[PDB]
RNA sequence: GGGCCCGUAGCUCAGUCUGGAGCGCCUGGCACCAGGUGGUCGAGGGUUCAAAUCCCUUCGGGCCCGCCA
């Protein structure tokens, strides 16, 4: 079994993981960061990952030792760049100590290969949806090819300004979930669906302009709520009429929501598919989800060379050698 | 949105119906659709203003959430641009005109366009008035991905001739074009 | 059904009384009315659309006139010497209307002309590509449109 | 606006690991706020930062201080 | 035909008798809050020491009574 060790460091979620190629994790860990909802001038807030990264990696070290694994893979993209600098730099540092092979994985495709290993599904449209990567891609002509995907806001960040004008504390994901359990009143909103893509910025700047009138909160959650999820909806829809699949995923730490579950729930009943959602072990931000894709992408011979192993900040999804069909 | 086909005995009627959506609200569903079916018949007549050709509406009803309209026994325009590269010079033609007037399709594409004796743009089941520039570049921005998707092959060529029939047609493309690359960059930093 | 008749009469006479007769009918003027197909779609959508207008045969005029608006309906399609059409079901209203207005009993008026086309395109401020015959229809059509 | 960063570590070997690990990454900024010179040195390395604008060189050296400490720390 | 509020930055609304905050944004960096270069205000007419600003007519569009043949 090549084992092999995962570094997630696309977002505020450090992940570090190590799994093998029969199909199942070893170990895999997860610790987010709680910023002040704001910041001017910031300082990055990625050094996170550069402090629990020791302590994660140094745990796994106890659970397994340090020369056992054989390969490492690190989320070299999409995600936030000093982040994701920081995960490939300690990838390289375990790769080039014990000195085994490093390789450069797709945040996205991992997503998605996750979400594959997890249920049954064999080759789904995904749906990927967190704070602040909203998207739907597709296997098409041997490509993970970006369909549809916001404009301005994802729906992560949506809903976190929106917790934050509420005054809710971060995480508001929950809190919003459940505050709109009671909305009321539908209040009006800018639906929109652009074609594949979204707009998001319309729907909070309505938002926030009903809010100056002061009007109910659980009614306001429920009306954002809903027209984005449902505008979601609709691009996911759209999306799978172009593919003409028979799958969908839902993938993202955003998926917790469990209305957006029970949409795309009623979605494909009225469409007569299926569909899952992966668990939260691996509906976040993890390492195992990068070493599984670094196993798939080295387990069929696609090696990948220590130089050119440079992240990419805007690491497209469409610019991967998927060879593992 | 399903589509019926009837040969009435001096109409050639195509009957579109808003079919219900179960993943969304009832209230909200209900709402969208009658808009929805108001603003395509109004915009796709408004169209017909232009010059621009467009399928003629026989008749709507909004709390039936319907628009029965003159039917057309053409081909889309995905499945014959590939064997024609013209149509694409006609859509810049046809879309110059449309976003003159400031009137905007959000949902262009290369699959609403048929072609049994002209083009035709039979869909405006998102169209808008605004004279706001973001809107008309996201527009193209939503176009530009929609012929990516689906003729990467010619991609190239496609556009360039539909920028030169829009361009032919329209005048003020210089900075819709440009501000078309300023926002199709906004992904990271 | 009992099939409304739709008559184009050539030389008319204005006469108010008519309608003080109780007398269920519409007049228009003849030369404005694309063809049988224009009165025929005013007539089923005033019958399948909502009433709107204060009378139902009056709402044949609101109708064909592609405008809910009355006050000036009667302005732009009342009727006019020299060639009307009238829609009605009743024999004995036929006589009485062909008695009191006159004029010779031609169909044929449904027939479009270039004046025709003309007259049409500047009452309906029509202006863009397409048959002016459907082009109507379609004006028509979108009445109960805000 | 210069800034030279020493790094110091128990072993060559130790030295020469992130050395190694910090080369890609430092080629692997896209576009570079600042001009920056990351050498190995036996046991040390030294960053030789030349930035016109302190905020950026800032940001730089910061950093280059996490991805250092990760490093060293993930032994 | 007769009332209503209206019509003010290029997109957002007061400024009415009592005659500019908004926003790609010049002003900060990895949404967040401080600076504003960028309006002289539906059209016309009369009043004016200073008129969107006192009044009238028209132009759409939304709204009530609609008043029909």
């Amino acid at each position: 079994p090549m084992i092999c060790l995962g570094l997630e460091g696309t977002a505020e979620k450090t992940g570090v993981g190590i799994v093998t190629s029969d199909g199942e994790v070893l170990f895999n860990k997860t610790i987010m960061y709680k910023p002040p909802k704001q910041g001017i001038n910031p300082r990055e807030a990625a050094d996170h990952h550069a402090e629990t990264f020791p302590k994660l990696i140094k745990e796994a070290f106890e659970v397994v030792d340090k020369n056992e694994i054989d390969l490492i893979a690190f989320s070299q993209g999409p995600g936030l760049g000093p982040s994701l600098r920081v995960t490939a730099t300690v990838a390289r540092t375990l790769s080039l100590t014990l000195k085994k092979p490093i390789i450069g994985v797709n945040h996205c495709i991992a997503h998605i290969e996750i979400g594959k290993l997890t249920t049954e599904a064999e080759d789904p449209l995904t749906l990927y949806v967190s704070g602040g990567n909203t998207q739907v891609i597709a296997y098409v002509s041997k490509k993970y090819r970006v369909f549809g995907e916001t404009l301005d806001i994802a729906v992560g960040n949506c809903l976190d300004q929106f917790a934050r004008y509420v005054n809710l504390p971060h995480p508001g994901g929950p809190y919003i979930e459940e505050l709109a359990r009671k909305g009321k009143k539908l209040v009006d909103l800018p639906y929109t669906v652009k074609g594949m893509d979204i707009a998001f910025s319309g729907l909070l700047t309505a938002a926030m302009r009903a809010y100056d009138a002061g009007e109910r909160l659980e009614d306001i959650c429920y009306s954002l709520q809903e027209y984005a999820f449902s505008m979601l909806t609709e691009i996911t829809e759209r999306a799978l009429a172009h593919t003409n699949k028979g799958e969908v995923m839902l993938v993202g730490g955003v998926a917790a929501n469990n209305r957006l579950r029970e949409m795309l729930k009623a979605m494909c009943e009225g469409q007569n598919v299926d569909f899952y959602v992966p668990p939260k072990e691996f509906c976040g931000d993890n390492g195992a989800m990068i070493a599984w894709l670094g196993l798939l992408m080295h387990k069929n011979g696609r090696w990948m060379s220590l130089d050119e192993t440079k992240i990419i900040p805007n690491y497209r999804t469409d610019m991967v050698e998927v060879n593992w069909i | 949105a399903d589509i019926k086909r009837d040969s009435y005995l001096d109409f050639d009627v195509i009957i579109k119906e808003r079919v219900k959506k179960g993943y969304r609200d009832e209230r909200l569903d209900e709402n969208i659709r009658k808009s929805r079916t108001a603003r395509e018949a109004r915009y796709l007549a408004l169209v017909k203003d232009f010059g621009i050709p467009a399928p003629y509406i026989f008749d709507v009803d909004l709390d039936n959430k319907r628009i029965m309209m003159s039917y057309i026994n053409g081909k889309l325009a995905k499945d014959v641009i590939e064997d024609n590269l013209d149509i694409a010079y006609k859509i810049g033609e046809i879309v110059g005109k449309l976003h003159k007037n400031d009137v905007i399709h959000n949902d262009l594409t290369t699959s609403n366009f048929i072609f049994d004796k002209d083009l035709y743009i039979i869909d405006f089941g998102l169209g808008k008035i605004s004279n706001l520039d973001r809107d008309k570049a996201v527009d193209l921005i939503v176009f530009k991905k929609a012929v990516l998707s689906t003729h990467h092959e010619k991609f190239d060529e496609i556009w360039e001739r539909f920028l030169e029939g829009y361009k032919s047609v329209y005048d003020r493309w210089e900075i819709i074009l440009e501000l078309m690359k300023d926002v199709e960059r906004r992904a990271r930093y | 059904m009992d099939p409304m008749i739709i008559r184009g009469i050539r030389g008319a006479r204005i006469n108010n009384e008519i309608f003080n007769l109780g007398l269920k009918f519409q007049i228009l003027n003849a030369d404005v009315v694309a063809t049988k197909k224009h009165v025929l779609h005013a007539i089923n959508q005033a019958k399948t659309k909502k009433p709107i207008a204060k009378s139902f045969w009056m709402e044949i005029l609101v109708r064909a006139s592609g405008q809910r608006q009355i006050h000036e309906a009667i302005k732009i399609i009342g009727a006019k010497d020299g060639n009307v059409c009238l829609i009605c079901e009743d024999e004995e209203t036929f006589r009485k209307i062909y008695e009191l207005i006159g004029g010779e009993i031609d169909d044929s008026v449904l027939e479009i002309n270039e004046d025709k086309e003309r007259l049409i395109r500047e009452i309906f401020k029509i202006r863009g590509f397409g048959n002016v015959v459907e082009r109507v229809l379609e004006k028509i059509a979108l009445i109960e449109l805000k | 606006v210069q800034a030279k960063i020493e790094i110091e570590f128990p072993s060559e070997d130790v030295a020469k690991v992130v050395y190694e690990a910090v080369l890609y990454e430092h080629l692997s900024v896209p576009y570079r706020r600042s001009e920056i010179d990351f050498k190995l040195e036996g046991k040390k390395i030294i960053l030789d930062i030349k930035a016109t604008d302190s905020s950026a060189l800032r940001g730089t050296v910061n950093s280059y201080l996490r991805w250092i400490k990760a490093a060293i720390d993930v032994i």
